[PDB]
């Protein structure tokens, strides 16, 4: 648990001193989901069969839509698709 | 950056030791990072394993729990309902 | 019923000429007659306030989220009636994010519950911007998407330690194990850190007010409302700590200081974005108790209503300035509405009775839900909590009364010549008279919830 | 104390936590 | 009964925390501005807040146990007449107005008068103390 | 929601504890619930073969 | 029957005819005299509650017979002497407001008929609930008296209500959530029984004790009083209910004796101490002030402050005079504040002393009810006041003979009130007015004299409602 | 002079609207940099001290309670 | 832009017959007189020492009379 924890720290203080680039702050966000499975995945290898591995297929289900709604909603971040402004 | 970073390294440090097991001590932070020296898991043998199966018993429990299922269908919905209407816009 | 409600609208909504302010009159009819002929499941809700589990994973206690779902309902009403009588095509998404909220005041297991919170803020990501034609939502929207991101990952990272010391996931399986090994009491604070993203405790502080700003009023009524009372009902539905041990008294000292410290503001959505936080973080106070919900459970409704209510009127104060800020927010200083009670003086006397509410005068709120807030408190003994709530309440008056006080000084120039605007009259007056004569029916609602 | 507005331009001040510099004053397309 | 402090043994200790705090906290409050430079001159910002963290302690519970040992056996007014001396080094954050860093102080310790425990437990129904028992009633 | 433990084993001596109320008795559980325990995490099977390693390292 | 006054609800609704809805606002309270009146023939003896209602209605909505009977239970007892001072004041201010109605708006009429009744039913409540959610609901109707209505900075003056009344009050919430989750019960009319031992028989004395410090108040702050007396509004209830709205010497004469039975502890060294000083340095703070209302909002916390060493005695002498001073003040310093705000703010529209000075000169019969009141507010050797102060004076001497023996330099600082006040109003030059108008408007010497006439007719002390020592004492 | 202390008793309430309207602008100023753009930096290194400050301070918590300068020294802020 | 719609506003009038106001001005009791009713400016000085400090002394001499002598025999 080392490996995930690990991941999941650094893409944090990543989140926290990203003074550049909103899409890497975005994507750091974006691995701290992928952080979380190495530490969910191997407490249920550690422990037995489909306990926590079930709610493993469920964030990764779900972090799928957490990236779409992201992209679709920074789409937004402006006017829309493109014109005059400043 | 490094006047705080350092810091939180070091909490976060702190938090992977808050993860350990039960000792109400600072013997839990350093428990876990020797988790590894005492101890090699043994493995076993196949007691009554009828048929085969690795993701099955997943759709098994993704059929116990089927609510979730259902509801992560609504998610998968706004999924594709919200980004038709937030960037579509309509006349 | 919610769910077939859904998937007719969805489908009403396609094959539509882009109407679209009808189908908010089905959903508002839909759900009046859906809670008129579901109100009869409270017969069988309680004998002893018997629990009903589906499969295992989720939790219908009959006494306390069998009414949390009614209020639901009820707020969701009155939003429907709001945007009857400027819109896009959004009301399918509404309900969808009921739909989680009520999964979440339903939610026994952390399965249901991650996926439910998630569903409920991409909810919230979604409706922050769907009028795009802003700057204000723009920023708004990803600036909530980004931290609800973080908090998400908080809430996934506390119940993955949770899943980690026990191989177990439901708080059913809890069941008063008193060993109490220090780790699960740190997991349970984090995850109790985690759900309270939406309330702005004062380190989490400042974020949310930017956003309430920088939303349309249409909408920034909605989100101050529905995941204050949702992720709060959980967490009063579950007493995960049975004190704080301290954690959370301190963040809820530094927030009923820090978050009324906040005293000047001229802008109106920040002013009461922080009384709406700031009422939100009372009630974090008997998040602080063990057996203890019936203070919660009513002081949600005697502040939610009268918070629609104050949202309601300076809806209705529109009409009445000289002046108007952008195309989607209309009202944003308290100096805009100096001159109202030289208007129609009878929703000033409304505006008066829910700002009264808000300080706590007696006979018609304050006394009601602050009162068993108090006894909650000293139930316990958290006497040093009680007299910074006092200072709370008192601090929190004096920017409370800042809007009475602006209201009726005195006009420039205007009186009376116009034409009407009204049948969504009603709403409000509804909530207004249900705010000044609970004292009515303020034991009978006693007798109910001692048999539920 | 005590401000109002009533004329916004020239925009973006940036010393306040919330300036009276709003944010649809005139937009474009 | 009770037993008097370790005066130096919570001191020192304790102005470790104050020092720790000042660097974890007071000068992690190098956000707020854009003069930028990392780490020679955040202490050029932050001079002010360290030692209102470190100095903290140091008047705080040192005048704690010293009270302790003065007025003993552990009562919560020890409180009011520690926070005092708290105050005073809230008075050399301002040294404008001596009536005002006197105003702090007695304010400080009218703060501090209260603040003895937050959440207080075991107290099952709280608030109701019992008389000698002879079948009592008008408590819990 | 409990697939084919490793660790299902110790449930049923646990539940079985909790069958009775005795978790109202709030310590007959105590040795069913640490044997759960160290179903789960093996300390004390740790902590002995750090002994008994320990005792090898002086040889 | 049941509708015999909701259809004088249609005769008040078609009574709008008439657009000044002022009219029928007095013959209601003129009615109400007379069913106090009728009222105050039953309370014969045996020392009960004697009437009873619920009006909260455990099993209804609007009525009382049931047996679990949780509600507010509102009824009359020995309170009735200040009920007995309220019916014959409510008019009384609305009739001293008749003409200055100044017309914003004709609701301020219904304003103060609405806390002239929310303070009788204050008198006619019972318990902590019941008492505690009429001793406040006033508090809004007093924050838009001030706002609108009134002369002078009115968001410096209607903040200041809302501040301090409210700010004991809510911490009188505490002792009143303390004793009602400790009972479980607050029936204060039939609970002088409690097995409350001290040490938590203290702390809910501290926090009733800084309410009432703060509603009749004493040295830690009374600058909440003065700063409504300064800009007080419209001269009817600009001073009048909210005098009377400081007999919260009720409560500590309701309340404090039920469950108060051991509370010497804290009886010596806190009240007389924090009543003599306020009778030494509030007395003495009217020399140099300037407004004129501000000298007699003084004069109102020195009177209650040498009530409230009276209630806090121990003898029946001492409760009965806190009791004729509870109804004597109340009689002779709405009549000053009605002289000072109907006949010589509204001739005048200043309140300063500097340019003031000079009456009696075209003015006669204005300075002859200025000086016998004045008197009646200094002492007075009749009963305007005098056997109050006289009484309090007496049981402050009794429970501890040095803060009365410095207590009764209290004559000498009422004396520095008025008699600096009078000589330099009635000097006879009156160089920077011109001269106004008649003094005696005929109808505010009605109100001036019914007030004179009721301050001077309790000569005779008239104690038959108030078997005093009923419930007041201790061996 | 009564009365020139009768004023120090409005100094026991006028900088109830002073010193909480000089507390209004310091806590208004903190996590205030740019406040219009870049509104994620404040709060993201502000959670980050957040979590920090809070597990430290549980860390305070448990080895001795009687210190309790830090949440003092936050208040100095506001 | 489009903004406050065609509802007509009047002038407000606060409705007396005119007052002679049969006084004179007197600007600088006036300034005396809006001078004293306000103490903002209460800064605190050398002599305000010695006056809160009597305040205090003139309690504490009554409180140490008062709670040595709560009986006189
Ligand atoms: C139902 C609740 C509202 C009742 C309204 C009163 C019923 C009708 C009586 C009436 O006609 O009062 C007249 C007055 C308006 O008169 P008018 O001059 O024509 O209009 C204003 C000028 N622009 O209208 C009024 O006088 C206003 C009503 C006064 C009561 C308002 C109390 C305000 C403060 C709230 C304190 C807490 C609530 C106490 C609960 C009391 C419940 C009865």
């Amino acid at each position: 648990m080392f490996i995930g924890t690990i991941i999941l720290v650094l893409s944090f203080l990543g989140f926290v001193f990203n003074r550049r680039n909103i899409i890497l702050a975005f994507i750091c966000l974006e691995t701290m989901l992928l952080g979380i499975n190495l530490i969910l995945l191997r407490n249920s290898v550690l422990f037995d069969d489909i306990s926590g591995s079930l709610f493993a297929i469920v964030i990764i289900i779900l972090a799928g839509v957490e990236s779409a709604i992201g992209l679709s909603l920074l789409v937004s971040y402006y006017r829309l698709r493109g014109v005059i402004n400043s | 950056l490094p006047l705080v970073l350092i810091s939180l390294i070091v909490l976060t440090i702190s938090g992977l030791m808050i993860y350990s097991n039960d000792s109400i001590l600072i013997n839990k932070l350093l428990e876990a990072f020797g988790n590894d020296y005492n101890t090699i898991i043994t493995q076993d043998w196949f007691n009554i394993e009828n048929t085969t199966l690795l993701t099955t018993i997943g759709n098994v429990l993704l059929t116990n729990n089927a609510f979730i299922l259902l509801v992560l269908a609504i998610v998968l919905l706004l999924g594709i309902i919200g980004p038709i209407s937030i960037t579509m816009k309509h006349k | 019923m919610l769910i077939l409600a859904i998937i007719s609208l969805i489908t009403f909504v396609s094959m539509s000429k882009l109407s679209d302010n009808r189908a908010i009159i089905r959903l508002i009819n839909i759900y009046l007659i859906l809670v008129l002929v579901l109100d009869s499941f409270l017969y069988l809700l309680f004998l002893n306030n018997q629990t009903y589990t589906v499969m295992g994973e989720l939790l219908i206690f009959n006494s306390f989220t069998f009414y949390i779902d009614m209020l639901i309902y009820f707020i969701m009403i009155v939003i429907s009636s709001l945007y009857g009588y400027p819109k896009k095509e959004l009301i399918i998404l509404f309900l969808i994010n009921i739909l989680g909220a009520l999964l979440i005041v339903h939610s026994n297991d952390f399965i249901t519950l991650f996926v439910a919170i998630e569903l409920q803020s991409y909810s919230i990501y979604l409706i922050t911007a769907i009028y795009n034609s802003s700057y204000k939502a723009s920023k708004a929207s990803m600036l909530y998407f980004f931290m609800g991101g973080i908090l998400s990952i908080l809430i996934a990272y506390s119940i993955n330690t949770y899943y980690s010391v026990l191989n177990s996931y439901t708080l059913h399986s809890l069941d008063s194990l008193i060993i109490n090994t220090l780790d699960l009491n740190l997991i349970l604070i984090a995850l109790s850190l985690g759900l309270l993203f939406k309330i702005g405790i004062a380190p989490l502080h400042k974020w949310l007010i930017s956003i309430y700003e920088n939303t349309p009023i249409l909408i920034t009524i909605y989100i101050s409302l529905i995941p204050k009372i949702s992720i709060l009902s959980y967490l009063v539905l579950s007493n995960i700590s049975i004190n704080s041990l301290v954690i959370s008294i301190l963040a809820i000292l530094t927030l009923l200081v820090g978050s009324v410290g906040g005293l000047l503001q001229i802008k109106i959505k920040r002013l009461l974005a922080f009384s709406g936080l700031t009422n939100a973080g009372y009630m974090m106070l008997l998040l602080l108790l063990n057996n203890n919900e019936f203070s919660y459970l009513y002081y949600i409704t005697q502040y939610s209503i009268s918070h629609l209510a104050i949202f309601m009127i300076i809806i209705f104060s529109i009409y009445y300035i000289n002046y108007i800020n952008n195309q989607y927010n209309p009202i944003i200083y308290v100096n805009q509405l100096k001159g109202l009670i030289h208007d129609n003086a009878y929703l000033v006397l409304s505006m008066a009775i829910v700002v009264f509410s808000f300080i706590g005068i007696p006979p018609l709120l304050g006394f009601f839900g602050k009162l068993n807030i108090l006894m909650s408190i000293l139930n316990n003994g958290y006497y040093f909590i009680s007299i910074v709530l006092i200072v709370a309440s008192l601090i929190s008056a004096l920017y409370y009364l800042y809007l009475l006080n602006v209201s009726i000084q005195d006009k420039n120039n205007i009186l009376i010549n116009s034409n009407e605007t009204v049948s969504s009259v009603l709403s409000y007056i509804l909530s207004s008279l249900i705010i000044l004569i609970t004292f009515g029916f303020i034991y009978n609602s006693l007798i109910i919830d001692i048999f539920n | 104390d005590l401000l109002f507005r009533t004329s916004h331009m020239v925009e973006d001040l940036e010393t306040y936590d919330e300036d009276s510099p709003i944010n649809t004053s005139d937009a474009n397309t | 009964h009770f037993h008097p402090y370790n005066t130096l043994g919570l001191a020192t200790q304790s102005a470790m925390v104050g020092l720790g705090a000042g660097v974890v906290a007071a000068a992690a409050r190098n956000s707020l501005a854009t003069g930028p430079r990392n780490i020679l001159t955040t202490f050029s910002k932050s001079g002010g807040v360290v030692t209102i963290f470190t100095g903290a302690s140091i008047a705080y519970v040192f005048t704690y146990c010293s009270a302790a040992n003065l007025r003993e056996r552990k009562d919560g007014w020890n409180h009011m007449w520690a926070g005092a001396a708290t105050g005073a080094v809230l008075g050399a954050r301002t040294k404008l107005v001596p009536a005002f860093i006197g105003w702090t102080v007695l304010c400080g310790a009218a703060c501090g008068l209260f603040g003895w425990t937050g959440a207080r437990f075991n107290a099952d129904r709280k608030a109701s103390l019992e008389q000698s028992p002879k079948g009592f009633v008008q408590e819990d | 929601t409990g697939g084919r433990n490793r660790c299902f084993s110790e449930w049923q001596s646990f539940m079985h504890c909790t069958a009775k109320t005795d978790a109202k008795s709030r310590a007959q559980c105590l040795p069913n619930f640490e044997d759960y325990m160290e179903c789960l995490h093996h300390t004390k099977e740790k902590a002995r073969l750090r002994e008994i390693e320990s005792v090898l390292k002086q040889k | 029957l049941l509708s015999s006054l909701y259809l004088f609800n249609r005769i008040l609704a078609w009574q709008g005819n008439v657009k000044h809805f002022y009219l029928f606002a007095s013959n209601l309270l003129l009615l109400f005299i007379v069913v106090l009146y009728i009222n105050f023939n039953t309370f014969s003896n045996s020392f009960q509650f004697n009437f009873e209602l619920f009006n909260s209605l455990n099993p209804f909505g609007l009525s009382n017979s049931d047996i679990s009977n949780g509600l507010l239970f509102g009824i009359d007892g020995l309170s009735l002497t200040f009920i007995l001072l309220t019916v014959l004041l409510i008019p009384l201010t609305l009739l001293g407001n008749w003409y200055n109605i100044n017309f914003n708006s004709n609701l301020y009429y219904t304003l103060v008929l609405a806390i002239g009744l929310v303070i009788l039913l204050n008198f006619w409540a019972l318990d902590y609930i019941s008492f505690y959610i009429l001793f406040e609901a006033t508090l809004p109707l007093l924050f838009i008296l001030i706002h609108i209505y009134g002369s002078s900075d009115s968001e410096r003056a209607s903040f200041y209500v809302l501040m301090f009344t409210l700010s004991g009050s809510l911490f009188m919430l505490l002792s009143i959530v303390v004793i009602s989750i400790v009972l479980n019960t607050t029936n204060f009319i039939n609970h002088n029984l409690f097995v409350l031992s001290l040490d938590l028989q203290t702390i809910i004395w501290l926090g009733l004790f800084i309410a009432i410090m703060v509603k009749t108040p004493l040295f830690p702050i009374h600058v909440w009083l003065p700063v409504v007396h300064s800009e007080s509004p419209l001269a009817g209830s600009m001073i009048l209910a909210g005098l009377i709205l400081k007999l919260a010497l009720y409560a500590i004469l309701r309340l404090l004796l039920p469950l108060l039975c051991e509370a010497q502890i804290l009886y010596t060294p806190m009240i007389y101490i924090i009543s003599l000083l306020t009778i030494i340095l509030t007395s003495l703070a009217t020399l140099r002030q300037i407004d004129l209302k501000v000298i007699i909002a003084y004069s109102s916390i020195s009177h209650m402050g040498i009530a409230i060493l009276g209630v806090c005695s121990n003898t029946s002498l001492g409760i009965y005079g806190s009791i004729v001073l509870g109804v004597a003040h109340g009689f002779v310093s709405p009549a000053l504040f009605l002289i000072v705000g109907g006949i010589l703010y509204d001739r005048y529209h200043i309140r300063i002393v500097n340019y003031y000075k000079g009456l009696t000169t075209y003015m006669p019969q204005l300075a002859t009810y200025i000086i016998i009141l004045s008197f009646a507010n200094i002492g007075t050797p009749l009963t305007g006041n005098f056997t109050g102060e006289f009484l309090s004076l007496q049981g402050g001497f009794i429970r501890n003979p040095i803060i009365g023996g410095i207590s009764c330099i209290s004559v000498l600082l009422a004396a520095i009130y008025q008699l600096k006040l009078t000589n330099k109003l009635t000097g006879g030059i009156s160089s920077i007015y011109m001269h106004r108008t008649n003094d005696v408007t005929i109808r505010e010497k009605f109100i001036m004299n019914i007030l004179i006439i009721s301050t001077l007719i309790i000569g005779i002390c008239p104690q038959i409602m108030y078997n005093l020592l009923y419930w007041t004492v201790n061996n | 002079i009564a009365h020139h202390v009768d004023k120090g008793s409005l100094y026991r309430l006028g900088p109830v609207g002073i010193n909480r309207l000089l507390n209004k602008a310091s806590y208004n100023v903190i996590n205030l940099s740019s406040n219009t753009r870049s509104s994620l930096s404040m709060n993201s290194m502000l959670i980050l001290i957040t979590i920090v400050s809070l597990l430290l301070l549980v860390l305070v918590m448990n080895v001795n309670f009687i210190i309790v300068i830090p949440v003092l020294i936050s208040i100095l802020y506001i | 832009l489009k903004p406050s719609s065609a509802i007509q506003r009047g002038p407000l009038n606060k409705g007396g017959w005119d007052a002679p106001h049969a006084l004179h001005n007197d600007g600088a009791i006036d300034r005396y007189a809006h001078w004293r009713t306000f103490y903002q400016e209460r800064f605190k000085y050398t002599r305000a020492t010695g006056k809160s400090t009597l305040i205090f002394l003139v309690a504490f001499p009554a409180l140490i009379g008062y709670v040595a002598y709560q009986s006189e025999g």
